[PDB]
RNA sequence: CGGGGAAUCAGGGUUCGAUUCCGGAGAGGGAGCCUGAGAAACGGCUACCACAUCCAAGGAAGGCAGCAGGCGCGCAAAUUACCCACUCCCGACCCGGGGAGGUAGUGACGAAAAAUAACAAUACAGGACUCUUUCGAGGCCCUGUAAUUGGAAUGAGUCCACUUUAAAUCCUUUAACGAGGAUCCAUUGGAGGGCAAGUCUGGUGCCAGCAGCCGCGGUAAUUCCAGCUCCAAUAGCGUAUAUUAAAGUUGCUGCAGUUAAAAAGCUCGUAGUUGGAUCUCUCUCGGCCGAAGCGUUUACUUUGAAAAAAUUAGAGUGUUCAAAGCAGGCCGCCUGGAUACCGCAGCUAGGAAUAAUGGAAUAGGACCGCGGUUCUAUUUUGUUGGUUUUCGGAACUGAGGCCAUGAUUAAGAGGGACGGCCGGGGGCAUUCGUAUUGCGCCGCUAGAGGUGAAAUUCUUGGACCGGCGCAAGACGGACCAGAGCGAAAGCAUUUGCCAAGAAUGUUUUCAUUAAUCAAGAACGAAAGUCGGAGGUUCGAAGACGAUCAGAUACCGUCGUAGUUCCGACCAUAAACGAUGCCGACCGGCGAUGCGGCGGCGUUAUUCCCAUGACCCGCCGGGCAGCUUCCGGGAAACCAAAGUCUUUGGGUUCCGGGGGGAGUAUGGUUGCAAAGCUGAAACUUAAAGGAAUUGACGGAAGGGCACCACCAGG
RNA sequence: ACGGUCGAACUUGACUAUCUAGAGGAAGUAAAAGUCGGGUUUCCGUAGGUGAACCUGCGGAAGGAUCAUUAACGG
């Protein structure tokens, strides 16, 4: 079982940190590998600059074509795909544009249908893309 | 990436290449 | 090998009398068991004893009443503090009315509520309900 | 259990309550002890000469009639050997098998129980280290071990 | 950058702390200085390095990680405002100065308060009290629909003035104006489930899309896009991300490791961790007390004094309440501005259980007196020079008396002895047995082999078969068992030799010498690799023969490495009980193996006495079995996989959804093959474990039928 | 000005680490309906057969569905 003697604190940490090592989120958030590899490098939202206009396929179940656009990030230069939400939505947005881009919301894995699309345009050309579907804003060029 | 004098190295040299760009863009 | 002769005696009361026996054979002996089962004998839980005194150490034949619910040890024997004695009481004992945290302190082995009484702190032994 | 062994046996002395002399044992302690110098004189390890006390000469405990152990009585008088019985025997039986895996050099048995009287030796010997029975520069050499019995 | 501290939190914990308080560091990077009490100072100097300003081309001048401001960077952050009035600081100083600081501007970071309407009369509508058999009859409240009315109260704003202030603004105080629903109009998300609230209507038709997850959409969509309605929070509400609780999914409290992820092949062993009983204050100096030693030293526990404020908790106090603040209250007085907590380490004084540790066993051990050797007394030899004053104090020593003189007992802990045994335990030599193969001779025959059939192959130079022999290497059957031995891998012909070993027996000896173990170390099936020997059988590769719409695995003949031995390597198995080791307790029963004990009897042709073989019991350690509603468990089941939310005997290894993958890389070992250690990106909503029914069987048995057959019309 | 000291930095080779242009090679992807077309119970470790899978050899497991017989042995 596991040692209860009044001086082993030090085995008891030392097992603790080394069994620690072993926990998927703490490896995660703790050996620095995957915070490279996240294009965002650990920011909530990030700016980038529309490439193309892609369909992706939905998975097996779902048949549909969502409207995705690859992007490249502008402080890293990190190449995308955001996924464009509403219908109509992916016609607000041309070629070369500046678009703002957050999360999906599964902390960096695909969702849905969709695969292999973590993120979702949030702006485009710096007016939201809420206000450009419920008609509220006009958009510049 | 691992060393950091040489990722501040690394830093460096991106800001001075993006700096040379921008002062290449503005005098214009 | 056998370590912690009182973990043995505690053990083997609480299982002979959870099997509904009337009495039991504790071997070996030692101050310590005595004085335990003192207490435990003056809170009325257990009933009354015989030390066989063999030129080893003794054996113990204690009578059983069917008071009992769990008589345990606490192994490693931590600390305790009177700051730090309401923390173990909350977790170890069943109930505030009844239970008992044995501690042997400078003052002599005893209860928690003697303990309090007689504003001393020690190391934990056991507990029993 | 035992040290080197899976086995776990029971056999082993039980002495009485009674740690008084017979009334039918008319040997005072002198009597004992220079029959304990005797028989050391013939040259006995002290386990000898409790079971020839014991056997022949009707004393159930050297320490009951005596008070003292055998061995106390032989240093105090002075006829304790140098290194303590259970270690010669030790040494002696590792002496045994190394002269065996000399002989026999396949014997693949002979080198894992000599490992164990090894691992027995080391740890007498720490013993004996902390109670200043052997002196603290004592060491046991695979070489010199047969000069030692 | 570190602390004070912050978020979250039952308890334990996790995470944050660039950030106004304390400490440190540095002014683009390094380096060297001057002045000075104080700087290796940068709103000082001198260089070099990198930048960069004005040039008349010789020269000159730089340092916002101060305040504003700008560029750049980015998901990400405010005015090139006013004042030294408050707080303080500097100076030669009541006077001057302060982008310190204060005041406004920007400010949905965040926190506190708090509008968007209330009421009355009527028309319906409920629920009550009284009277009535009931229906009903009323004077009692309540509710909205009011496509019904009615005046009253208002803050938002507009805006004199006072107050505020350095001057203002704001707040507060106040004239005047300012409210009937088309207004002075409240949003953000959602309505299948989780999770509160529509099977509404129209449109679309696996499209567009929704959907954190499960899913919805392929023509009746409760899920998309809209309308209506409804639900939640509400001046706020979504979304992304970091983090905390949910997570007893990191488990100290408090998890797991038979079958679900998981115990190393096995043993030894160092560090680490843990470790069986046992033992109930005084002699000298000073006024019954103070000083001096303590007492083996600790760990523990209680107390005391030190631990900045702010923050946290908390006392008081009507900031109009509150968040706040440290103020305030009474007719000049009365007052407050507490207190608690503040790990660990360090002090300090009590307690002595628990846990370490020690004091006498070559007795150069305690307590007393009896003497010597050496070094010394700082005063009594009035003043002295003195050889001597005496006395008293330290260390090495010789006997003596004295102590009840001094060793807890002997663990259902361990080690070592000794005893009679016991076993396929190991090593070496030796003995035997058959079978197979090859060979020789003799006999008689045309077949023999192999297959489901064949074929390849051998063969009248005489195969196969029968007999007599010889040799070679292999293997030790049946006896052989739920029997035994060994740490495991494993171990079976005789005899001899060699050292081991368990168990049992002992009124033997030692006396804690122990358990589990990182590092390290021996052994480790088969296969495989190096050298030598040998090759009977079998036999991976390989060569043939058969077999078929498409067969290239199966089958048969031959056969190489190998299979065997010796010496070196390798360290892997479903190396299994898919179950760590040591210790304790909790039901029962009789078989077996070894040892011991007690026995009435049969047998060694009745045995003359013990001894062997049986028979009946008992004890100890084993390999196993049966039985049980002991308790557990997801269960199959398990006397352990039990004594677990009534959770703590000691200790080692080791798992954290499925894949990538035991892969890449690195290190290390190896001649090699490979062994050990061992990821990440990326992908996925599952994968798995136990049980429970039985569509369907190309599964099997039966029965029935001229809408089935047989014999026929 | 010689000398010493502290020492920025400069030059040359190695060890490197990073930034930044590239002829070419090997690829994949979208566009061409263009041309030709039976065996297995389930495994483990090692070795061979063309890498893996799979098959075979050697040694291991069950994580694989036990019916029937078994009291005499003395003359």
């Amino acid at each position: 079982g596991k040692c209860r003697g009044l001086r082993t604190a030090r085995k008891l940490r030392s097992h603790r940190r080394d069994q620690k090592w072993h926990d998927k989120q703490y490896k995660k958030a703790h050996l620095g590998t995957a915070l490279k590899a996240n294009p965002f490098g650990g920011a909530s939202h990030a700016k980038g600059i529309v490439l193309e206009k892609v369909g992706v396929e939905a998975k097996q179940p779902n048949s549909a074509i969502r409207k995705c656009v690859r992007v490249q990030l502008i402080k890293n230069g990190k190449k995308i795909t955001a996924f464009v939400p509403n219908d109509g939505c992916l016609n607000f947005i041309e070629e070369n544009d500046e678009v703002l881009v957050a999360g999906f919301g599964r902390k960096g894995h695909a969702v849905g249908d969709i695969p292999g699309v973590r993120f979702k345009v949030v702006k485009v050309a710096n007016v939201s893309l809420l206000a450009l579907y419920k008609g509220k804003k006009e958009r510049p060029r | 990436e691992l060393s950091r004098v040489d990722q501040r190295h690394r830093a460096s040299q991106l800001r001075k290449q993006k700096k040379e760009a921008v002062l290449a863009e503005k005098r214009q | 090998v056998r370590m912690n002769v009182l973990a043995d005696a505690l053990k083997s009361i609480n299982n002979a009398e959870k099997r509904g026996k009337r009495q039991v054979l504790i071997r070996p002996c030692s101050k310590v068991i005595v004085r335990f089962l003192t207490v435990m004998m003056k809170h009325g839980y257990i009933g009354e004893f015989e030390i066989i005194d063999d030129h080893r150490a003794g054996k113990i034949v204690v009578n059983l009443t069917g008071r009992l619910n769990k008589c345990g040890v606490i192994s490693p024997r931590f600390d305790v503090q009177l700051k730090d004695l309401e923390k173990w009481q909350n977790n170890l004992l069943p109930s505030r009315q009844f239970g008992f945290i044995v501690l042997t302190t400078s003052a002599g082995i005893m209860d928690h509520e003697e303990a309090r009484r007689k504003h001393t702190g020690g190391k934990i032994l056991g507990f029993f309900f | 259990g035992r040290m080197h062994a899976p086995g776990k046996g029971l056999s082993q002395s039980a002495l009485p309550y009674r740690r008084s002399v017979p009334t039918w044992l008319k040997l005072t302690s002198d009597d004992v002890k220079e029959q304990i110098y005797k028989l050391a004189k013939k040259g006995l390890t002290p386990s000898q000469i409790g079971v020839i006390l014991r056997d022949s000469h009707g004393v159930a405990q050297v320490r009951f009639v005596t008070g003292n152990k055998i061995l106390r009585i032989l240093k105090s008088k002075g006829l304790a050997p140098d290194l303590p019985e259970d270690l010669y025997h030790l040494i002696k039986k590792a002496v045994a098998v190394r002269k065996h895996l000399e002989r026999n050099r396949k014997d693949k048995d002979a080198k894992f129980r000599l490992i164990l009287i090894e691992s027995r030796i080391h740890r007498l010997a720490r013993y004996y280290k902390t109670k200043r029975v052997l002196p603290p520069n004592w060491k046991y050499e695979s070489s010199t071990a047969s000069a030692l019995v």
